């Protein structure tokens, strides 16, 4: 059957710049003053900052590559291959970095509430030395086929900066493994560790000395709440591929407005971390 | 962009059973880094579906040329 | 006269209906499992009103145990069978009931302790251990038998969907009445009732410090009432058309059944607040 | 599931004025859980309209067999 | 007159092969004193085929009612 | 020059008015039976500002009342007959007045207490007690004649509306101007020249608690024009299309015309926010 | 109410500049509590157009009964 | 000449059964020095069907003007 | 290859049009008229930033007084003739360069107020005295020659509408991009520098209570630059569709009009917002 | 108002390969305070395009006054 | 040949009451050694009319380029 | 029979001007023994027009798959 792929979205072409204009603006501001504040005064208190610190890194590296992405969305790309390379590189490291140091931040978190006896020395061992090899190096390990397969190519209309691959099951098989770091083994380390924070908390109700759970639980929540839609729309599409679902190329192209707009909508996890170091929350 | 979602060809499903006589217009579609499109318009139905790239009919007038 | 042609590729809810059901899974397990783990196991309970939002929280974890077939059903179809069919119906219809009367049940609760708070005590564990069960749970499991002997899955063209299927729409009348009748008019008119004479006794106070308690009952009453509100006008708008009423409507009559799918799917936000009330005060 | 809302038929305002000259083509749908619902398409307007089970020329149409 | 101008059957296509699955909401034309002319359509092929009055499928589909 | 392209459907009217109807009639009944019960029955008021909320109270709980029909009306048909027609409308042109006139009341009340705080406590009196009757409630009882006239049912097909019917279209845009100006104008212009000139006087005084009690007098005053603006726009562009004014558009006359009907629903929500403002402070 | 809404007029513009040979089908709109809606649909254009009630033409063809 | 090539009514139906509940705007066409052709659509079958110019309810509709 | 496919048929542009315009209108003449009444001529004004706040209401009454206008042209058309066509439009210039100078004059004196705290009094009282007029007011009404020659009325089907009418279309494309660099690019930058450098300085101080006023203005200036970002990327979109660079979408153009209008209408909320963070602090 | 978005013309793209046997009519645009605009209805696509006003074909249908 | 088979113009129409408000745009044909063939739309009635080569608004319209 | 009115062939436009840029899906019809009836759809004026099969853009589209 012909899918005859053509979206006509002239919304998209208006709305997803205004949103990564947005998100550029103030993803840039609040991780320049973020790490102007904290990577150069030495203004770091707690242990969480210092991973605040290196998602801040991340968060900035991927704002500014995001205008690329919001030339992208109204005209066609007419960078280079290179560009096109190293803007999906970085997006692929922010996109497995901010994951890998939420569940740092959890795993923190577990160690201080629960070994508050002995764990100092450990928390300390973990944020300076065991946060770049458990981070940066899986996240820059990942990128791998996007050093090799992604180039700008015509689409017989204009330019496109995507990837591509010799056969589909290739795609299914890296949209499935995107699911399975991004969200499901992090997500499920995120609640064990918080489930375990949570009922060794309950019983210590005699003390309230400590709130700066709040301030994680309110990141990793929001965090994930940008994100869920996200996965939920390429988890279809992946299962579409699949064919397990066949309702027509109409639902196939509502799956593909929906990914997009909520990958725009799902960049909101820019303006999270200094919006959330203004409030205090 | 682990996902990628942006230059998928209309590639789904190529029957094998299409009559060559109902066959008017085998569009072939030039897709790069993508298989060769044998979508072919029907004369009963006037309605295009996808053929196999490895159909003998197909192949039959293909070596027309 | 055109009957129904009920063929319209709702492309919006295929796509709608899984984030949402989603959504409402994770925060619903997480939320029921916390709640279950410090109130039901460690004994952290201290009002009477706790040990209810336990009971609902169990029944709010039976529903989103099954939540995930749902949103297979509503992106797929149905490939579990019969037996997981009615379970899965039953567990819905049991907490759907269940909830509403554990909700009556804390407003007879606070009518008991805020009228009579002198020689009203004993009653009150005697309205919190022994009769809860057979006054929540045995009339919702007793009101599951037609739940029990009509849901199964039919022989359809490869769809095999998951529903209830009477022998005429006589019982579908009748069916839907009795849904509407217990789960709005009689506990809304009890509850009502109880907070008028709430209301009406506590002005006689000096301004007391009593009803700091009763504003997480009335917060958690109303967002219960207001999310099954919009479902529960449509489906007797959908039940009016029926029987002839509404008869001149063909494409309204599609309308009204988008609109029951997408409150029915907004309305299991009930599983939502309760754990967050409990997060908040 | 209290409410039902996914199996219901195409069934309704059952039609006890046909033409048997009008019915050229009585589509019977072939549905579970519902009676014998049988739409005829008109000749004169070209429109579906339903037909009744207790009809006299849809009980001679269906009695020829 | 042995050649009938008018009065004329459409009761030609007495096709065996008849699937169930594929069949939409048959039609049965009301033509008095005539055979029952069984137009079935077909979701596959969104076209309509006659079906002569002996396969089971359709036997089973006229009797339950 | 098109005649009508009346509107046929109207599928989403259908199935969104009731269900704001149902709302605002649940919110309206519940909290106007309890503004009644606590401050008309047992005398709990306080102020001078709450005999005119009580008065208030009792016009939205006169218009609650009758917000039934007006679902019945929208989703149905209706079939109660002419005399029911002439009371929901009359009883809906009372309330509207009503509220209203009474917040100009209430204004005004407001400026001869921040103004004239040394002499006019008697005058608040007779403002509270007596003169506010032939105020409020005579005037709005005398605008209601033409309601009373021409109210009635009609014979559409098999409808019966409800309407009120005029001899010709110069009536109907007399009356409609003459709604707008009482709704309006003169009370919104006395409102705001009360409250410049207590904003004007207030600069004077030295940061004194005594504007504590004008905040949740201005957010009612705010939030009741804020709610009734975009149906009085409607209709002011409505009365203007009326004329030969605007007379390019005809699907804009439909337009206008659903338009109008959404904001008219809208804007009953004056009948929830009243007992709102008592829930807070 | 006093606003009205479900009751406004057809009543739109009436023209005085209507031909008659044009003039197929004026067709009289019966409504209640509104003024004599006189709408015809043109010969030229096929498209309906409003009537003024003072038109020579439609007083013509009304006192022809 | 008594064939009568051109001067033809639109004056054959004339039908006394007339519903004035299902009767649409009625056109009355202005044919030039022939009877009154009134047109009337019906609602129930959305075709229009002539009616003589004598029913009562067509008067009163006339008249109610 | 279409030229331009005409569109004249947005019809809820004309409705919802006057009802922002219209309660953009009403809040804004309220709310400066206090301002202005408060601390212009009763002299309440207490910190040095108000002075300009005040000229900012200045502007923001000028703007309110002709609102009215826009919104008679938004559902009718231009009936007020040349003179007015050109008041209106040299108002609206006016205010819209005005408001930005001024905030970038606000955001100078808070980065001369916190970095030098000790040596600036006289430059600041030098600021807001003397020289800000020749730093805002000059420079806007500079700013409105091309107004002043250009804007006229033109004759349309029957309609007289208002605009300015340029030779070619070289002029638009060189005026909107000096409109985009001067509202948006060198303020901004502007802004960000001087907020960048007190954020930077901040960080010595020991947590001081001198932060409290910059909330406000960090709070009216992001606000005032969120009401304006989706029309600037609108029309930078915009003047890019000319120029032949993204000219393969025809009714994209269209839709980019409707966008234009539709946020164009929403970035008028910048005179709401003024008296608004006056109400609270 | 510093954008201009209300008397938008039609001038974009003005090409100047136009066939003249190919154009069947070429409507000049009368607007105000724009530019001579002339789309001209093609004969081989019947799709309208813009001819630019220096062309030879233009001019000599322009003087043909 | 004295009867003119082919070479026939759209001449015909020398209308001398043009309305330049609802004149929508005009078509001037390329026709080689012809008159100035100016069909021009009329906004009011949707219609293309030709017009004479000789009227003052048409005149005045050609000369505003 | 030297008059070949039966089994004719669509080889009628033998042009070696192809632009592959504006060549749309090109359709190889499935002719019995005959030649290669390519016809390419252009993609810049939406027309099918064939082409001969000696092209170096079509014998490259052939091969790429």
């Amino acid at each position: 059957e012909p899918c005859f792929r053509e979206e006509n979205a002239n919304f998209n072409k208006i709305f997803l710049p205004t949103i990564y204009s947005i998100i550029f603006l103030t993803g840039i501001v609040g991780n320049g003053l973020v790490i102007l504040v904290m990577g150069y005064q030495k203004k770091l208190r707690s242990m969480t900052d210092k991973y605040r610190l290196h998602l801040s890194v991340a968060d900035l590296l991927f704002v500014i590559t995001l205008p690329f992405w919001a030339v992208d969305a109204v005209a066609n790309w007419y960078f280079g291959n290179f560009l096109c390379k190293a803007v999906h590189v970085i997006y692929t490291v922010n996109l497995y970095s901010s994951v890998l140091i939420l569940a740092f931040i959890s795993l923190d978190r577990y160690l201080a509430i629960v070994h508050a006896t002995n764990s100092q020395r450990p928390r300390k061992l973990l944020a300076e030395k065991v946060v770049y090899v458990g981070v940066w190096i899986p996240a820059l390990l990942l990128t791998i086929p996007d050093f090799i397969f992604a180039n700008v190519s015509e689409a017989d209309d204009r330019y496109i900066c995507d990837r591509f691959y010799p056969n589909d099951l290739w795609v299914v098989v890296f949209q499935f493994q995107h699911i399975m770091v991004g969200l499901i083994l992090p997500g499920i380390v995120i609640l064990s560790c918080y489930c375990i924070i949570i009922s060794k908390l309950s019983h210590s109700k005699g003390h309230q000395k400590r709130k700066a759970l709040k301030t994680t639980v309110i990141l990793i929540l929001a965090f994930f709440a940008c994100w869920l839609p996200y996965y939920i729309g390429i988890s279809i599409d992946s299962f579409i591929l699949l064919e397990i679902i066949k309702q027509g190329c109409e639902f196939e192209n509502t799956v593909h407005k929906w990914i997009s707009i909520t990958e725009a909508l799902a960049f909101f996890h820019c303006c999270l971390n200094p919006i959330l170091y203004a409030f205090l929350g | 962009k682990p996902v990628s979602l942006s230059y998928r060809c209309p590639c789904r499903f190529f029957e094998s059973h299409v009559a060559r006589a109902n066959v008017k217009h085998l569009k072939i579609l030039n897709t790069p880094n993508c298989a060769l499109q044998i979508v072919a318009r029907l004369k009963n139905n006037n309605r295009q579906v996808c053929i196999d790239p490895k159909l003998k009919w197909i192949q039959e007038y293909l070596e027309k040329a």
